[PDB]
């Protein structure tokens, strides 16, 4: 429960009544589905959790009356869906996986046009139009080509089946940022652009003087992958 | 929240007990007993409107997650 | 009538307990992959090739004028035979998505080119169904029929879910067999109709069916409200008596108990039938064969080949029809480590 505010009887545009101080430690996170099965097949995933779907979209639209205080009051009920892996929340998605060219989960840029251009995207995706072009890729109404199609309704291969708000996922949002500057600076050591093609060696040598580098000042033990510690 | 075993709560309270004179630690039944009101489906409610396609009721607590499979062999299991 | 063991190559996480194949021009076709269609095969639909007891897999491709199918689960097969219009086809519907939602939309496939390079181009085209339509279900049974001498195809059989009034999310997963009404299903266009006949009892489910000259029989399956397996063999016979295909049945005697059965032709109308599972508890282990002509089905109980002790003591297992008396059966292997590859192939041959 992240947060119950009111609504009597004006404009009331936010109230918040009580905001959860601590909404990460699990002591605020109440379980309500155990199954015995693996996160990959789609089968018997969908197969258990289909009626907590069906809870879900129908629930939404009408409204609850519970007795508290004494007084039978009235409850309504948003539903911001996150807690996802991004291999899930593709999944959920039905959009391939993983290693795609469709990188985005809120613009449809591929790689390379995201490449050219990059804070310049607004935000399209969501739930309902991507289900708009499961349909038209089922359908087919243009006899096109596999990938023709395949890029003109982007990349939607499959059927999605929950509605989530596809944000961020706050936890990582680094280690691919980490690694980045770690190539920054692997390409710093050795001048690059004077010399387009490092070799097997020289960019593992290169890593290697950077990493006797920051042992010499900062004193940071040669890692493997960017974790939470180094990184930071 | 000390994630202690039930066999275990009963010795630890006969020793209480037995020990100084006063009841400190409630005993078993009693404890389930107050309990049970925490879990799901004790609390009377109502829907307006009733929900589409879901049950009546709101007394039943942990449903099977098989969710009615006709055991039948033939079909996936 | 023999086994013989084959190895898992690659590709080994892609067959699942339910599928079909459709047997055409050579080269047969896996259909019906677990999961959602890789990026490795935006098709779905694979081709089986069969070296030294090899069992691999390529990834068939499409046309462009070709719609898109879902890995449907279980459908009703049915091998629309080369003749007018388009040779030759594959009927298929409507099973059930990998997320439990059912078709309830026919699907037709036909061959397109070939290779140049041994690739045999395909085409999926959905036929639109009107009507008094059939219902969504899985397990049912399709045929094709000719009578004097327009063709038609018939449905019968499936069960569903629970229609959308008493469909409680706590029996949400709950199945019963549809009303046992057959329809009848105009490829063109998909004016199709619904029928009866008061020999039509109750509705079972997973009996494989044979038609021939426009009469049909209905061999052993699976009724859940009585919860037994019957054994009355059904025959039927429509007449395309236009603008009415007026139709009877007959029950029969003899009809085996089996369901789930691996049903390959080797002849004009003889058909090796070898059975997936006797009753509820045992599998079925013998095999058999079954012709048929005016005069009716001709049984016999062939050679049952010595399974192997470990497939003789799983419990259960399934498998398809390769076609011309050869078939692939799969039984899910219990050992550690799981490969994944947790599953055992057999080639059985005919004669
Ligand atoms: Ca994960
Ligand atoms: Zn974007």
């Amino acid at each position: 429960i992240m947060s119950i505010s009111i609504r009597l009887e004006g404009e009331d545009d936010g109230i918040t009544i009580f905001q959860e101080q601590k909404p990460n430690s699990e002591l605020s996170c109440r379980p309500l589905c155990l199954m015995f099965v693996d996160e990959s097949d789609h089968e018997t995933l969908t197969a258990i959790l289909g009626p907590v779907v069906a809870e879900r979209k129908a629930m939404m639209e009408s409204r609850l009356i519970i007795s508290v205080g004494g007084l039978l009051r009235s409850f309504r009920f948003f539903f911001r869906g996150t807690g996802y892996d991004e291999k899930m929340v593709r999944e959920m998605e039905g959009l391939e996986a993983s290693g795609s060219t469709y990188i985005c989960t809120l613009c449809d840029s591929t790689r390379a046009e995201a490449s050219q251009n990059m804070v310049l995207h607004s935000i399209t995706r969501s739930h309902d139009e991507n289900l708009e072009r499961y349909e038209i890729w089922r359908k087919n109404p243009f006899s096109e080509s596999a990938d023709e199609l395949r890029d003109r309704v982007k990349g939607v291969s499959a059927k999605p089946f929950m509605e989530t708000q596809p944000t961020l996922d706050a936890l990582h949002c680094d280690i691919g940022n980490a690694t980045e500057f770690y190539k920054i600076f692997q390409d710093e050591i050795g001048e690059v652009y004077q010399k387009p093609n490092p070799s097997r060696e020289e960019r593992r040598r290169w890593r290697s003087t950077l990493d006797k580098q920051l042992r010499k000042k900062m004193k940071l033990k040669p890692v493997m992958r960017m974790n939470g510690n180094y990184a930071r | 929240n000390t994630f202690l075993s039930c066999s275990q709560y009963h010795k630890m309270y006969r020793t209480v007990k037995a020990t100084s004179g006063r009841q400190i630690f409630q005993p078993l039944h009693t404890l389930r007993n107050a309990e049970k009101e925490l879990l799901p489906g004790f609390h009377q409610f109502e829907w307006q409107p009733a929900l589409k396609n879901v049950s009546t009721s709101w007394d039943v607590g942990i449903i099977d997650g098989l969710s009615g499979w006709t055991v039948s062999v033939d079909d996936v299991p | 009538m023999s086994l013989q063991p084959l190895t898992a190559v690659n590709c080994g996480s892609l067959v699942q307990p339910g599928f079909s194949l459709l047997d055409l021009e050579g080269d047969v076709y896996l259909f019906g992959q677990k999961g959602w269609p890789k990026r490795s095969c935006p098709t779905g639909i694979f081709g089986v090739r069969i070296k030294k007891g090899e069992l691999k897999l390529r990834a068939i491709s499409f046309s462009n004028n070709s719609s898109y199918l879902p890995p449907l689960r279980c459908p009703a097969i049915a091998h629309f035979e080369a003749q007018d219009g388009k040779p030759e086809c594959y009927l298929i519907h409507g099973g059930r998505t990998p997320n439990n939602e059912l078709s309830s939309s026919l699907y037709m496939l036909s061959v397109d080119s070939r290779g140049c390079n041994r690739k045999v181009t395909l085409r999926c085209e959905e036929k639109e169904l009107v009507g008094d339509v059939p219902s969504a279900r899985y397990g049912h049974t399709l045929s094709v029929i000719n009578s004097r001498g327009k063709t038609a195809c018939v449905l019968f059989g499936g069960r569903s879910y629970m229609p959308p009034t008493e469909r409680t999310t706590q029996n949400w997963n709950s199945v019963v067999d549809c009303p046992p009404q057959v329809y009848l299903i105009d490829l063109e266009f998909g004016c199709c109709t619904a029928h009866t006949l008061p020999e039509l009892t109750d509705g079972q489910s997973f009996h494989v069916a044979l038609a021939r000259q426009d009469c049909v029989y209905f061999l052993g399956g699976h009724i859940l409200s009585s919860d037994c397996r019957p054994s009355r063999l059904i025959r039927l016979h429509v007449e395309l008596l236009l603008g009415s295909p007026v139709l009877t049945c007959t029950i029969l005697h003899e009809g085996l108990t089996i369901t789930s059965a691996i049903a390959s032709p080797i002849g004009y109308h003889e058909y090796i039938i070898f059975g997936g599972y006797q009753s509820e508890t045992q599998k079925r282990m013998e095999c058999t064969y079954v012709g048929l002509d005016d005069v009716g089905v001709h049984m016999e109980s062939r050679e049952p080949p010595q399974w192997t002790s470990e497939i003789s003591h799983s419990r259960t297992w399934f498998g398809g029809s390769l076609g011309k008396g050869t078939a692939l059966v799969a039984i899910p292997s219990e050992g550690n480590p799981t490969p994944p590859e947790a599953y055992h192939f057999y080639q059985v041959s005919f004669q």
